[PDB]
C-alpha cells in the first residue's frame, strides 16, 4: 500500500537509524581533545610566487606531484601550466570551450584534465612528443557542467559533473568504466584519497557522498553540511576529509566515523567556501572563502591560523603541494597567489 | 542535515483557509531565504511565495498574490504559508524549497525536480 | 510515479548499504587523526614556518 | 616667522599633501595589481608620477625660495624653470590624456577596448611626456624662457607654450568631458527611462555634473587662473609677479588634488586603506 | 641545468606570454554573452537570429568589428546555482523570456525568479541583463484571444497602465502595449530594486520584428560598457 510513501518512510527510518548510529559513536567530538595538543597560532603566509598569466577569472587549479608544475583553469579558454619554482608558464593549452570549471594534474605529470559547462572532460597531453599541447582524450558522456575532477593515473580518472552523477572515466578508450550515481544535487567537487582506492565528492545537496573507485558504488554519505558543498579534500591520513560549502562553514568528516568531527565555523565570515585543501600533516585546513580571503583553518583547534591577503575576488580554486611545501591560491582576479 | 517536512494540507473547500507547517531542521533557519513552491499535476515546480532571512523581503507569485500569506518563525525554525481564499487551481503538492546560499537574496529553487533543499511535499488540493 | 519509486528504491538501497558499516567511535577517529597529524607535522612546511633554505618558494 | 609663517606653513603643507597623495597612488599602483593591469589606470599612474615630479623637484625649490626670500641653487634656476614647465605641462597633458581616454571609453567603448591596448596607453603616455619634453627642456636649453632668477616666460614663447601646454589641452579637455557629459546624461536619461518607469532622474544627472566639476572644474579653477596670467603677465592692468606667485601655487594645487580627484574611485580607495 | 633548462624554460615562458598577450587582445575585444531563458522561452530563435549559428553551446557573432561570445546553456541541467557563477566575467546576460508565457505554467514568474536570482546574485550583481522579451508575436494576440490573461498570474496588472515614456508599436492594441510593457516593468521592478548602479536591465521586445537582434545586443552591449565605464569614472 502506497509504495511511494512506504519507501519514503522506510528511507526516513533508515536515516534516523544512521543518525542514531552516528551519535552512538559520537560520545565525544574533535573539539573535546583540544586540551591535549599545542595550538598553531596565527601564522600569516606570504605570496612567494605570484602568477599573473590568465585573462579571465581562474575557476580551477591543481598541483603536480613534483610540487613544481601547477595547472590552472580560467574562463578565457586557456589552461596555463605554471612552474611555481621559477614563476614560469610551462604551457598555455588552448581550451575548446571558454568556460571551464575543473582542473586536474596527472600523478605522473604527463596528462592534465579540463572541462566545464561544455560537459566534456578535455584531457591534454603534457609530455607528448608533438611539441605543443593537444587534446589526448575527449571524455564526453556527462549531461551537466563538469565541476571538478581528479587524476588517478594516466589511464583512468574520475569527474564530478553537474548532472548529479560522478563517473570514473578511462583515458585509454574514453568511456565511463563506472558511474557514481546517488547525488541528489549537482556535484561540485571531488577528492582522491592518498590510497587512490576510494574517493569522496561534495555535491550541492550538503551531502559529500563517499564512493569507491573499485566497486563503483557509494560507500558512505556525509550529510553534516547545510549548503552546496563546493570544495572537498581528503585528509592526508586517507580516513577523513574536509568539505567547503556555501553555508560559510567547513566540516571535517571521517570515513571511519560516517559523520562530522570538526565544524570550522566563524561568525565573522558569512560567505561560502569553494576551495578546501589540507597541508602535508593535515593540521592546516586551507579554506578559500568567498570574501576574497582564505582562512588557514586549524583542523584540531577550531580556529583559523591567519587569513590570506592578496586576492580581491572570489577564490574558486586552491591546492596544497603533495609535500605541503606551498599552497597555490587562485581567485576570480586571474591571479594565483602561492602561499608558504 | 537539510530536511524539510511540511505538515497540514489535505482536501479542503475552494475559498476556505489552509496553513502549512514546514519543519526546517539541520541548518540555521534564521540565515536562509526560505520560500514556498508548488507543483501542480501536469505542471512543473512553480514558485509560490518567499520571505527574507529575518522576515522583511516578503514576495508572492501572481497566482497567490493577496490570497496566500508566508510567515517564517526563526525561533521555532518553521516556515508557514497561510493560504487564504483558496482557488480551484491551488491543487498542487506544495514544497518548502529553500535558497541554498545563506545571507543571499538570490537562489534557483524554482527549477525542476530533484532539488536538494526542497521540502518533501504536501498534497494541498481543493474541491470544486 | 514509477520514476519516484525507482528513486526511492535507490535511496533506500544506499541507506541500507550505508547503515551496515563499521562506524568507529568519534573519540578513536579523532585520536588516530591527531596521531597522524602529529606524526606528519615534522615534514609540513606550511604548518611550521619553513626557512628559505630548503623551501624553493621563499 | 610671524607674518610669513602662515604662507610658509601653507606651502609646506601643500608640498606634503601633494607628495603624500602622489606616493599613495604610486604605491597603490605598483604594490597592488588591480590598479595597474587596467589600461585606463595607466594614465592615472602617469598623472601621479608627473605630480610626484612636480612635488619633488618643482614645488620644494619654489617653496623654500618663497619662505626664504632668496633663491637657493642660483646656478640651477634655468634647470628649475625647465623642471617647472615640464611638470606643469606634464600634469596638464596627463589630465588631457585621462580625459581623452575616458572619452574614448565612453563614446566608443568597443573601439576603446579594441584600440586602447596597454601598448597604445604607453604610446599616449609617452606622447604626453615627450610633448612636455619639447615644451620645457628644448626651449630652456635654447633659452626661450627669457626676454633672483624668476620664471619670466618670453611673450613670443609664452603665448606659444601656454597655448599648447594648457590651452590646447584645456580646449580638447573641455570637449572630451563635455562629450562625456552629453553621453553620460544620455545614458542617465535612458536609466531614468527604465528606472523611473519601473516605479511608475536628476538625482543622478547632477552627480555626473558634480563629478565633472571636480575632474574638470577643479582643474580649470586651479590651472586657468595661473595660465590666464601666464599669458598676460609676459604681455605686460595686469598683476605683478608677487601676487602672480600665489596663482602659480594655485596651479600646482591641482597636482595636490589629482589623487583626490582621479584616484577617488572605489578601485583606488580599496588600496588606499590597506596602504 | 643551470642555464640550459632554466633559460629554455624562461624562453618558453616568454613565448607563452607573447601568445597570452595576443589572446588577451581578442579576449578584451570580444564580449562574452550569457544566453539563457526560463525553458523553451524562445532562446532557440535567438540562436537562430545570431550569425545564423557541439550543438547549442556557444555562438559567436561580430557586428561593427565587435565580436561577441554568446554562450547558450540549452544542454545543462535545471539547477543553475553553480554553472551560472562561471558567468561572473561575462559582459551581458541575455535573458530570453517568452513574453506571451505568463500562463503557459506562469513562465514569467519563473523567469522573474530567474531574473531576480540573476540580478540579486553574489557574482552576477556586477553584470547587466539584456532582457529579451521574446515570443512577442504571440503576445500580439495572446491578450485579446482570452486564452492567456495577465490578472490570473499577475494581480498588479489592474493597478498598471501604459507608461508615458513608452514607445508603443504602430498598429497594436493599447491593451497589448499595456501587457507588453507590464512584463517589461515587471522585470524592471526587480531590476531597479537592487540600486547598486553597477548593472542595469536592457528590456527589448524580441520576436515581434525579424530585424537583426544582435544589433539590439550591440546597442545594449555598447551601453553596457558605456555605463560600466561611466560607473568606473563616477559619471553615472
Ligand atoms: C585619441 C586621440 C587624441 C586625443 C587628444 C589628444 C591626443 C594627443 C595627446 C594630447 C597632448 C593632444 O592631449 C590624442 C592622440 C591620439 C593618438 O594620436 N588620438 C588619435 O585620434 C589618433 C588616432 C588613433 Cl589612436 C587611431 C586611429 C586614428 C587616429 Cl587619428
Ligand atoms: C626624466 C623626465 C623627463 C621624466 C621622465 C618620465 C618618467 C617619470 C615616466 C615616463 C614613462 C613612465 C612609465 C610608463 C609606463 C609604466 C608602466 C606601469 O605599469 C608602471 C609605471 C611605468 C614604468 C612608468 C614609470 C614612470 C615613467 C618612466
Ligand atoms: N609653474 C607653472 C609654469 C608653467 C607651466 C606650464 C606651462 O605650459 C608654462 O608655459 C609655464
Amino acid at each position: 500500500g502506497s509504495e511511494l510513501d512506504q519507501l519514503r518512510q522506510e528511507a526516513e527510518q533508515l536515516k534516523n537509524q544512521i543518525r542514531d548510529a552516528r551519535k552512538a559513536c559520537a560520545d565525544a567530538t574533535l573539539s573535546q581533545i583540544t586540551n591535549n595538543i599545542d595550538p598553531v597560532g596565527r601564522i600569516q603566509m606570504r605570496t612567494r610566487r605570484t602568477l599573473r598569466g590568465h585573462l579571465a577569472k581562474i575557476y580551477a587549479m591543481h598541483w603536480g606531484t613534483d610540487s613544481r608544475l601547477l595547472v590552472s583553469a580560467s574562463q578565457d579558454g586557456k589552461l596555463i601550466i605554471w612552474d611555481s619554482y621559477t614563476t614560469n608558464k610551462v604551457h598555455a593549452i588552448p581550451l575548446r570551450s571558454s568556460w571551464v570549471m575543473t582542473c586536474a594534474y596527472a600523478p605522473s605529470g604527463n596528462y592534465v584534465a579540463c572541462g566545464g559547462l561544455d560537459n566534456i572532460c578535455s584531457i591534454y597531453n603534457l609530455k607528448t612528443r608533438e611539441g605543443n599541447v593537444r587534446v589526448s582524450r575527449e571524455l564526453a558522456g556527462h549531461t551537466g557542467y563538469l565541476s571538478c575532477c581528479r587524476f588517478l593515473d594516466d589511464n583512468q580518472i574520475v569527474t564530478s559533473s553537474g548532472d548529479t552523477t560522478c563517473a570514473l572515466w578511462d583515458i585509454e578508450t574514453g568511456q565511463q568504466t563506472t558511474t557514481f550515481t546517488g547525488h541528489t544535487g549537482d556535484v561540485m567537487s571531488l577528492s582522491l584519497a592518498p590510497d587512490t582506492r576510494l574517493f569522496v565528492s561534495g555535491a550541492c545537496d550538503a551531502s559529500a557522498k563517499l564512493w569507491d573507485v573499485r566497486e563503483g558504488m557509494c560507500r558512505q554519505t556525509f550529510t553534516g553540511h547545510e549548503s552546496d558543498i563546493n570544495a572537498i579534500c581528503f585528509f592526508p591520513n586517507g580516513n577523513a576529509f574536509a568539505t567547503g560549502s556555501d553555508d560559510a562553514t567547513c566540516r571535517l568528516f571521517d570515513l571511519r566515523a560516517d559523520q562530522e568531527l570538526m565544524t570550522y565555523s566563524h561568525d565573522n565570515i558569512i560567505c561560502g567556501i569553494t576551495s578546501v585543501s589540507f597541508s602535508k600533516s593535515g593540521r592546516l585546513l586551507l579554506a578559500g572563502y568567498d570574501d576574497f580571503n582564505c582562512n588557514v583553518w586549524d583542523a584540531l583547534k577550531a580556529d583559523r591560523a591567519g587569513v590570506l591577503a592578496g586576492h580581491d575576488n572570489r577564490v574558486s580554486c586552491l591546492g596544497v603541494t603533495d609535500d605541503g611545501m606551498a599552497v597555490a591560491t587562485g581567485s576570480w582576479d586571474s591571479f594565483l597567489k602561492i602561499w608558504n | 542535515q537539510v530536511q524539510l517536512q511540511e505538515s497540514g494540507g489535505g482536501l479542503v473547500q475552494p475559498g476556505g483557509s489552509l496553513r502549512l507547517s514546514c519543519a526546517a531542521s539541520g541548518f540555521t533557519f534564521s540565515n536562509y531565504k526560505m520560500n514556498w513552491v508548488r507543483q501542480a499535476p501536469g505542471k512543473g515546480l512553480e514558485w509560490v511565495s518567499d520571505i527574507s532571512q529575518s522576515g522583511a523581503s516578503i514576495s508572492y507569485t501572481g497566482s497567490v498574490k493577496g490570497r496566500f500569506t508566508i510567515s517564517r518563525d526563526n525561533a521555532k525554525n518553521t516556515l508557514y504559508l497561510q493560504m487564504n481564499s483558496l482557488k480551484p487551481e491551488d491543487t498542487a503538492v506544495y514544497y518548502c524549497a529553500r535558497c541554498p546560499a545563506p545571507f543571499t537574496r538570490d537562489c534557483f529553487d524554482v527549477t525542476s525536480t530533484t532539488y536538494a533543499y526542497r521540502g518533501q511535499g504536501t498534497q494541498v488540493t481543493v474541491s470544486s | 510515479n514509477t520514476a519516484s519509486i525507482a528513486q526511492a528504491r535507490k535511496l533506500v538501497e544506499q541507506l541500507k548499504m550505508e547503515a551496515n558499516i563499521d562506524r568507529i567511535k568519534v573519540s578513536k577517529a579523532a585520536a588516530d587523526l591527531m596521531a597522524y597529524c602529529e606524526a606528519h607535522a615534522k615534514e609540513d612546511p606550511l604548518l611550521t614556518p619553513v626557512p628559505a633554505s630548503e623551501n624553493p618558494f621563499r | 616667522f610671524s607674518v610669513r609663517i602662515l604662507t610658509a606653513c601653507f606651502l609646506s603643507l601643500l608640498i606634503l599633501s601633494t607628495l603624500l597623495g602622489n606616493t599613495l597612488v604610486c604605491a597603490a599602483v605598483i604594490r597592488f595589481r588591480h590598479l595597474r593591469s587596467k589600461v585606463t589606470n595607466f594614465f592615472v599612474i602617469s598623472l601621479a608620477v608627473s605630480d610626484l615630479l612636480v612635488a619633488v623637484l618643482v614645488m620644494p625649490w619654489k617653496a623654500v625660495a618663497e619662505i626664504a626670500g632668496f633663491w637657493p641653487f642660483g646656478s640651477f634656476c634655468n634647470i628649475w624653470v625647465a623642471f617647472d614647465i615640464m611638470c606643469s605641462t606634464a600634469s596638464i597633458l596627463n589630465l588631457c590624456v585621462i580625459s581623452v581616454d575616458r572619452y574614448w571609453a565612453i563614446s566608443s567603448p568597443f573601439r576603446y577596448e579594441r584600440k586602447m591596448t596597454p601598448k597604445a596607453a604607453f604610446i599616449l603616455i609617452s606622447v604626453a611626456w615627450t610633448l612636455s619634453v619639447l615644451i620645457s627642456f628644448i626651449p630652456v636649453q635654447l633659452s626661450w624662457h627669457k626676454a633672483n632668477c624668476d620664471s619670466s616666460l618670453s611673450r613670443t614663447y609664452a603665448i606659444s607654450s601656454s597655448v599648447i601646454s594648457f590651452y590646447i589641452p584645456v580646449a580638447i579637455m573641455i570637449v572630451t568631458y563635455t562629450r562625456i557629459y552629453r553621453i553620460a546624461q544620455k545614458q542617465i536619461r535612458r536609466i531614468a527611462a527604465l528606472e523611473r518607469a519601473a516605479v511608475h532622474s536628476f538625482k543622478r544627472e547632477t552627480k555626473v555634473l558634480k563629478t565633472l566639476s571636480v575632474i574638470m572644474g577643479v582643474f580649470v579653477c586651479c590651472w586657468l587662473p595661473f595660465f590666464i596670467l601666464n599669458c598676460i603677465l609676459p604681455f605686460c592692468f595686469c598683476i605683478d609677479s608677487n601676487t602672480f606667485d600665489v596663482f602659480v601655487w594655485f596651479g600646482w594645487a591641482n597636482s595636490s588634488l589629482n589623487p583626490i580627484i582621479y584616484a577617488f574611485n572605489a578601485d583606488f580607495r580599496k588600496a588606499f586603506s590597506t596602504l | 641545468d643551470q642555464r640550459n633548462e632554466e633559460k629554455a624554460q624562461r624562453e618558453a615562458n616568454k613565448k607563452i606570454e607573447k601568445q597570452l598577450q595576443k589572446d588577451k587582445q581578442v579576449y578584451r575585444a570580444t564580449h562574452r554573452l550569457l544566453l539563457l531563458g526560463a525553458g523553451e522561452s524562445g532562446k532557440s530563435t535567438i540562436v537562430k537570429q545570431m550569425r545564423i549559428l557541439t550543438g547549442i553551446f556557444e555562438t559567436k557573432f561580430q557586428v561593427d568589428k565587435v565580436n561577441f561570445h554568446m554562450f547558450d546553456v540549452g544542454a545543462q541541467r535545471d539547477e543553475r546555482r553553480k554553472w551560472i557563477q562561471c558567468f561572473n566575467d561575462v559582459t551581458a546576460i541575455i535573458f530570453v523570456v517568452a513574453s506571451s508565457s505568463y500562463n503557459m505554467t506562469n513562465r514569467l514568474q519563473e523567469a522573474l525568479n530567474l531574473f531576480k536570482s540573476i540580478w540579486n546574485n553574489r557574482w552576477l550583481r556586477t553584470i547587466s541583463v539584456i532582457l529579451f522579451l521574446n515570443k512577442q508575436d504571440l503576445l500580439a494576440e495572446k491578450v485579446l484571444a482570452g486564452k492567456s490573461k495577465i490578472e490570473d498570474y499577475f494581480p498588479e496588472f489592474a493597478r498598471y497602465t501604459t507608461p508615458e515614456d513608452a514607445t508603443p508599436e504602430p498598429g497594436e492594441d493599447p491593451r497589448v502595449t499595456r501587457a507588453k510593457y507590464f512584463i517589461r516593468d515587471e522585470f524592471l521592478r526587480i531590476s531597479t530594486a537592487s540600486g547598486d548602479g553597477r548593472h542595469y536591465c536592457y528590456p527589448h521586445f524580441t520576436c515581434s520584428v525579424d530585424t537583426e537582434n544582435i544589433r539590439r545586443v550591440f546597442n545594449d552591449c555598447r551601453d553596457i560598457i558605456q555605463r560600466m565605464h561611466l560607473r568606473q569614472y563616477e559619471l553615472l
